[PDB]
C-alpha cells in the first residue's frame, strides 16, 4: 500500500509538471483505448501491477 | 517516476493517432461552438 501510495504521487507530480500530457490524458472520450495506450506505454516502465 | 522531454513524443503519436468529428460544445443565438475538427 505504501509503495502504490508513493507511486500514486509521483505520478500526480508528474502530471502536474507536465501540463501538456495531463490535458491529453484528461480530455474526456468515449474510446478509452488510446488513453489505456498511452498510459501504460508512459507509465508501466515505472509503476505496480496495481 | 523521472521521465526526460521523451514523453512529448508520445503525445504527438496520440494526436498523430486520431472522419474528423467535432462536437458542439455549447450555442446560443446563432452561434455554435464546436471541439475538435483541427484540421478544418
Amino acid at each position: 500500500l505504501t509503495n502504490l501510495a508513493d507511486e500514486l504521487a509521483s505520478v500526480a507530480k508528474l502530471l502536474l509538471s507536465e501540463t501538456a500530457l495531463n490535458k491529453h490524458l484528461a480530455e474526456p472520450t468515449d474510446d478509452s483505448a488510446p488513453k489505456v495506450r498511452l498510459l501504460e506505454r508512459l507509465l508501466s516502465d515505472k509503476v505496480s501491477a496495481t | 517516476t523521472i521521465s526526460a522531454a521523451d514523453i512529448e513524443g508520445a503525445i504527438e503519436d496520440y494526436v498523430s493517432s486520431f472522419e474528423e468529428i467535432g462536437t458542439v460544445i455549447d450555442a446560443g443565438d446563432g452561434i455554435a461552438h464546436v471541439e475538435g475538427l483541427p484540421s478544418v
